[PDB]
C-alpha cells in the first residue's frame, strides 16, 4: 500500500513533530518506486525549507551523497557545520564530500579547527592519510608533531590518543627515512601505551586484547625499523616482544619467521611456520616459506607437495605456481608443472590473461628452450607491479644472454665462428644488448638494493658491448660495488666478466674463487651458478678438470636443470675417451636443447658410431637431418659411416 | 624478435589503458570485452536461427 | 519460455558472459514476451530490458574502440538505469573510463563513490577504486573540465525523450521512426545506415 504509506507522510507538514522522517521516507519511496530523484530531492528541500538544523542538514548531505550531487551535500554539510562546529563526525563528512570535489584546503582548514578545538581520536589520522596520499609527507610530518606539541595529558583516553598519535608520526617518519626518529616516537607509543595498558587492566579489561595488539603492533615497527637500520637482533627482540604482546597475530608470527629464517634459525621458522599453518592453514606465505626450509633441508618432495595442496586450494595462485616451477627446475622435474597450468585455466577461463599467468608461462620456456617464446610470455606480462618486474629481470637475461652462454668462455666462445663472424648474428645481438639497457629503463627501482641490482644490470649491457670504454667502466662499478660490498655476487661477476672481456683473465680469476668460497642463497642462485660456469671454462684452459667438473657438479647441486653444466662435462668426458658417459651427457643436452643443438646432434650421433652402437647412431643422424635439413658434415661422415658398418 | 617486435603487443591497447601520458587506468579496462567480440553487424536475425546459434556455443 | 530464456539470459549476465551472446539471450526472451502478447488477440510488462542493457553496454564499448568517447559516455550514463540486470561493477567502471577519458572527472568522481558504496566489494577493491580516484583527482581534478548534461532526463522528474537504439543519445526529433518489432525510436537520418533494428536484428519497417 505505496499510496498509504505517501498519504499518511504527506499528512506530516511543517507544524508537526517527526516531519523529517516523514519527508525522508516520501523521498525515499518515490525514488524506490517511482524512480523520481526530483520528488526526491523536492522532499529532502522541503526539509531543508521547513526544518533547517544541524542534524537534519547532516542527513540532507548524506542524501545528496547517495544520489550523487555532493555540491548539494556540500551546502548540506556546511548549513550543518556553521552550525555545530563542536562535531568531528560531520567535519570527518564534510571533508570525504571536499576530497571527492577537489576543496582539499577547505577540508585541511576543517580537520586544523577541529584539532586546534581538541576534538576527537580519528582526526589526527584523517588529516595524516589525506596530506600523505597528497604527497604532502613533510605537512603530515609537521601536523602530528603539532598535535604532540602539549605537555602529554594524563588522561587514559589522551595517553591512548597521544600514543596513536605517535603511531601514525613514527609511520609518517618512515616515508621520511627518520627511521630512528620513527623508533623514538614508536618507544615513546609503548611508553604511552604501558600506562594505557596498566588502567585499563584495572578500569577497562574487555579492551585488554585491542590494546595488547596495538603494543605488538608497536613493537612489530620498531622491528621493523631495527631491520632497516641491519640490526636484525633488535628486529628479532622487538618482534619477539611483539609476540609476547599478541603471540598468534599471523603478521607478527611470519616475520618473525623471516627473521628467524634471516638470522640462521630454520628451526624456530619452522616452529612459526607451523604455528601460523594451525592459526590459518590457508596461508601462502607460511605454507611458502615452510616449502623453502624444507627444499634447504632437502625434503624437495615436501616442498613440492606442500605448494602442490596449495594449488589444489587455491589453484589460481602465480607466486606459488612460480616456486613451484622453479623447485622443479631444481629438482630436473619440468614435465609436471602442465598440470598447474591447466588446474588455472579450469578455475578461471581468463587466467591465460593475467600478468602472473604470463609470467609462470615465461619462466616455464625459458627452461623447456625457447627463448622466444619466453620472451613473448615475459612481454605480455612486463608491465605489471610484480610480475612483469619479475619478467623484465628475465627478458634482460635473455637479451644479454639468448644463447646462455658463459660470457667470454674460452671453450665455446672460440668456437660458432661461422654465425658469430657475421653481421647478422652480431648486429641482432648487439640490438638486444642496447634494448636490454630499455628494458632496465623500464625496471623503476623502489629499495637501495633494487638500485644496485638495475645499475649492476646496465654495466652487464656495457660489458656485452665488448666495447673497451664501456667495459672498463662496467669493471670501474662493479668494483666500486664490491669497495662498498665485499660479498656482493653479481658485482663480483660484473668484475670477472669484465675483465676476462678485457683479456686480464688471472684478474677474473681470483675474482670468480672469491664467488666460489661463499655459500648459496636463492637471490644470487643465477649469479652464483653462472660464476661457477665461467670459473670452470677458466679452469678448462688451465686443464685442471677436476675443478671444473667440482663447480659443475655443485651448479647441478643447486639446480640439477642446468644444460651448460651437462654439455661442458660431457665434452671432459669425451676428452677422457669415455665415449658412453659423454653419450649420456650429451643425451640429456639433446633433450633439455629441445633438439635444437645440433652440435650435440653431431656430437651424440659421433659417441653412438664410436661406442658400436651404430643403429643409435643413425637414429640420432635422422634426428639431426629433422632438426636441421641442409646442417652439414653429418650426413656424409657419420651417417654414411654408420650405415656402411651396419653390415660389415 | 627485437624488444621492439614484441612491444607490439602492448603499444595499441596503450591508447585505452592511459590518459595524456599522466594516469593509467588499467584496473577499470579489465571490464571491457575485446574489440572484435564487441563489434556488431547490419545483419538480420530469426528465432529458429538466433536459439539455434546460441544453444550451439 | 520467455521466463526461461529470461533465467539463462540472468544467469548468464551474473557469470560475466561474452556481452553480445547476453544481448541475443534476452533478445529472445523479449520476443518470446512478444509472442505471448501476441497470444493475448511485472516481467510481463517490460520485455525488451535485458536486451537494451547487454545493447548499450556494447555500444558504448563500440564507441570507446571507435574513439567516440563523448558518444561512449552518454550511451554509459544511460546504462545507469539497468543495475537490476548488468551489476553496478561493469557499469561504473565503464562510465568512470569514458567520463576520465572525457576529461569529466566529476562524472568519474560520481561514478567512483557509486563503485566504492558496493558492499559486495573487500576493503581491498574499495581501496583500489579509491587509489585511480584520488590519482586522477590529485593528476587533474575530481571535477568536470567538460560536462555531460544527460543527468537532466536521468532525474525522472520531467519525464524521459526515448534513448536511440543506433546511438545511444535521447531522441530531440517531434516525430521519427520506431521498430514494428521492439517498439523503440531512431533518429530519421540515423536509420538510413541500416538494413535491421540496431536493437532486435528485425528487418527495418
Amino acid at each position: 500500500d505505496i499510496e498509504r504509506a505517501l498519504s499518511i507522510l504527506q499528512n506530516v507538514t511543517a507544524e508537526q513533530p517527526y516531519f523529517i522522517e516523514a519527508r525522508e521516507k516520501m523521498a525515499d519511496i518515490y525514488l524506490k518506486h517511482r524512480k523520481d530523484k526530483m520528488l526526491y530531492i523536492t522532499c529532502f528541500r522541503e526539509i531543508a525549507e521547513r526544518m533547517a538544523n544541524p542534524r537534519s542538514f547532516l542527513l540532507l548531505g548524506d542524501a545528496y551523497m547517495n544520489i550523487l550531487e555532493p555540491e548539494e551535500a556540500i551546502v548540506a554539510y556546511e548549513q550543518a557545520l556553521n552550525q555545530n562546529p563542536k562535531d568531528g563526525t560531520l567535519a570527518s563528512k564534510m571533508g570525504k564530500a571536499l576530497i571527492k570535489t577537489h576543496n582539499y584546503s577547505m577540508a585541511i582548514t576543517y580537520y586544523e579547527a577541529a584539532l586546534k578545538t581538541g576534538q576527537k581520536n580519528y582526526l589526527c589520522y584523517d588529516l595524516a592519510e589525506l596530506l600523505l596520499k597528497l604527497k604532502w609527507y613533510d605537512k603530515a610530518e609537521k601536523v602530528l608533531q603539532h598535535a604532540l606539541a602539549h605537555e602529554p595529558v594524563n588522561e587514559l583516553s589522551a595517553l591512548m590518543e597521544d600514543g596513536r598519535c605517535q603511531v601514525l608520526l613514527a609511520k609518517v617518519y618512515s616515508k621520511m627515512e627518520k627511521l630512528g626518529d620513527a623508533i623514538t616516537a614508536l618507544q615513546q607509543a609503548r611508553e604511552l601505551q604501558a600506562r594505557v595498558l596498566k588502567r585499563v587492566q584495572m578500569e577497562q579489561p574487555d579492551a585488554v586484547p585491542a590494546q595488547k595488539h596495538l603494543a605488538a603492533e608497536i613493537c612489530a615497527e620498531i622491528a621493523k625499523h631495527s631491520v632497516a637500520q641491519r640490526d636484525y637482533e633488535k628486529a628479532i627482540k622487538f618482534y619477539r616482544e611483539a609476540l609476547v604482546h599478541c603471540e598468534t597475530d599471523n603478521k607478527i608470527m611470519l616475520e618473525l619467521a623471516r627473521l628467524y629464517l634471516a638470522q640462521d634459525d630454520p628451526d624456530s621458522c619452522l616452529r612459526q611456520c607451523a604455528l601460523l599453518l594451525q592459526s590459518d592453514q590457508d596461508n601462502e606465505a607460511a605454507t611458502m616459506m615452510m616449502a623453502d626450509l624444507m627444499f634447504r633441508k632437502q625434503d624437495y618432495e615436501q616442498a613440492v607437495f606442500h605448494l602442490q595442496q596449495l594449488l589444489e586450494r587455491k589453484p589460481d595462485n602465480y607466486m606459488t605456481l612460480s616456486r613451484l616451477i622453479d623447485l622443479l627446475r631444481r629438482c630436473g622435474k619440468l614435465e609436471d608443472v602442465p598440470r598447474f597450468f591447466s588446474m588455472a585455466e579450469k578455475r578461471n577461463s581468463r587466467a591465460k590473461l593475467e600478468p602472473g599467468f604470463q609470467y609462470c608461462k615465461g619462466l616455464y620456456l625459458w627452461y623447456t628452450g625457447e627463448p622466444n617464446d619466453a620472451l613473448r610470455h615475459f612481454n605480455k606480462a612486463r608491465k605489471d607491479r610484480d610480475w612483469g618486474q619479475n619478467a623484465l629481470y628475465n627478458m634482460i637475461e635473455i637479451c644479454l644472454n639468448p644463447d646462455n652462454e658463459t660470457v667470454g668462455g674460452e671453450v665455446f666462445e672460440n668456437l660458432d665462428g661461422d654465425l658469430g663472424n657475421s653481421t647478422e648474428k652480431q648486429e641482432s645481438v648487439q640490438l638486444a644488448v642496447r634494448t636490454a639497457e630499455k628494458l632496465l629503463k623500464e625496471l623503476k627501482p623502489q629499495t637501495v638494493q633494487g638500485h644496485v641490482q638495475l645499475r649492476i644490470m646496465e654495466n652487464y649491457c656495457l660489458m656485452a658491448t665488448k666495447q673497451k670504454s664501456n667495459v672498463e667502466q662496467a669493471l670501474n662499478t662493479f668494483t666500486e660495488i664490491a669497495a662498498s660490498e665485499k660479498e656482493h655476487i653479481p658485482a663480483l661477476l660484473g668484475m670477472a666478466t669484465a675483465y676476462m672481456i678485457l683479456k686480464q683473465t688471472p684478474r677474473a680469476r681470483n675474482q670468480l674463487k672469491r664467488i666460489a668460497k661463499m655459500n648459496w642463497n636463492a637471490i644470487d642462485a643465477e649469479e652464483f651458478e653462472k660464476s661457477w660456469l665461467l670459473l670452470a671454462d677458466i679452469y678448462i684452459q688451465s686443464a685442471k678438470y677436476d675443478m671444473a667438473e667440482d663447480l659443475l657438479k655443485r651448479c647441478l647441486r643447486h639446480n640439477r636443470s642446468c644444460c651448460k653444466a651437462y654439455e661442458y662435462m660431457g665434452y671432459i668426458m669425451e676428452k677422457e675417451q669415455a665415449y658412453t658417459d659423454a653419450a649420456l651427457n650429451y643425451e640429456m643436452a639433446w633433450k633439455y636443447s629441445n633438439r635444437t643443438n645440433p652440435a650435440v646432434g653431431y656430437k651424440l650421433a659421433f659417441n653412438y658410431l664410436k661406442a658400436k652402437r651404430y643403429v643409435d647412431s643413425i637414429d640420432i643422424c635422422h634426428q639431426v637431418l629433422e632438426a636441421h635439413p641442409t646442417y652439414p658434415k653429418i650426413r656424409k661422415d657419420i651417417l654414411d659411416k654408420a650405415r656402411a658398418s651396419l653390415r660389415p | 624478435m627485437t624488444y621492439r617486435d614484441l612491444d607490439n603487443d602492448l603499444m595499441k591497447y596503450s591508447a585505452i589503458q592511459t590518459l595524456d601520458g599522466e594516469i593509467d587506468l588499467k584496473l577499470l579496462t579489465k571490464v571491457l570485452a575485446p574489440e572484435h567480440e564487441v563489434r556488431e553487424d547490419d545483419v538480420g536475425w530469426d528465432w529458429d536461427h538466433l536459439f539455434t546459434e546460441v544453444s550451439s556455443e | 519460455a520467455a521466463k526461461l530464456m529470461f533465467k539463462i539470459a540472468d544467469e548468464e549476465a551474473k557469470k560475466g558472459s561474452k556481452p553480445l551472446r547476453v544481448k541475443k539471450l534476452y533478445v529472445l526472451s523479449a520476443l518470446l514476451i512478444e509472442q505471448y502478447h501476441e497470444q493475448m488477440k511485472r516481467f510481463t510488462d517490460n520485455a525488451w530490458r535485458g536486451a537494451e542493457a547487454y545493447h548499450f553496454f556494447i555500444l558504448a564499448q563500440r564507441q570507446l574502440y571507435e574513439g567516440c568517447v563523448d558518444t561512449a559516455l552518454k550511451t554509459a550514463l544511460h546504462l545507469k538505469d539497468y543495475e537490476d540486470i548488468i551489476p553496478p561493477v561493469e557499469i561504473y567502471s565503464l562510465l568512470a573510463l569514458c567520463a576520465c577519458a572525457s576529461r569529466a572527472f566529476g562524472t568519474c568522481s560520481k561514478a567512483f563513490i557509486k563503485l566504492k558504496s558496493l558492499e559486495t566489494l573487500s576493503s581491498e577493491q574499495k581501496q583500489q577504486y579509491e587509489d585511480l580516484a584520488l590519482e586522477i583527482f590529485t593528476k587533474h581534478t575530481s571535477k568536470d573540465n567538460r560536462k555531460p548534461e544527460l543527468d537532466s532526463l536521468m532525474e525522472g522528474g520531467e519525464g524521459k525523450l526515448p534513448t536511440c537504439v543506433a546511438t545511444g543519445s535521447p531522441i530531440t526529433e517531434y516525430q521519427f521512426w520506431m521498430c514494428s518489432v521492439c517498439k523503440h525510436g531512431v533518429l530519421a537520418q540515423e536509420i538510413s545506415h541500416y538494413s535491421f533494428c540496431p536493437l532486435c536484428h528485425s528487418p527495418v519497417g
